């Protein structure tokens, strides 16, 4: 309501390139040739969810 | 005293990496089987999450 | 008070990777002897456990 913003999720355009996320943010490869990955900024960021 | 949340999440589908940003962190990072077309290079039409 | 458990299990045999998921996490990852065919690139018929 206030901020008119939305929060992105952990997401990627390759399944192969998504697995690199679940290790943690550090090892994620944000880009490959075209295929890429998006890592979430949420209030849920640090929870088990 | 048990509440609720509403969070809205933004997922892009068909976007395309900029010029500087199309690369691979190494030469052989994800290599398709020898003599096969590499989908990693194509424009992504999908997502995963 | 010493009980028992019943757990099924499910193992796929001859199934076949999707299209995005056929690759090798390195170029030289698992290499046959030079001058031999790759047994890895054939459609898999087996399971190990």
């Amino acid at each position: 309501g206030l901020f008119q913003e939305a929060y992105p999720i952990t997401c990627a355009s390759d399944p192969a390139l998504l697995r690199s996320a679940r290790d943690g943010e550090a090892h994620a490869r944000e880009t490959h040739f075209t295929q890429y990955l998006i890592y979430d900024a949420s209030p849920l960021k640090g929870l088990s969810l | 005293l048990v509440g609720a949340m509403d969070l809205t999440f933004v997922l892009p589908l068909g976007l395309f990496n900029p010029a500087m940003e199309r690369f691979a962190a190494h030469a052989g990072d994800l290599v398709p089987a020898p003599g096969h077309p590499e989908p990693r290079a194509f424009p992504p039409r999908q997502l995963f999450f």
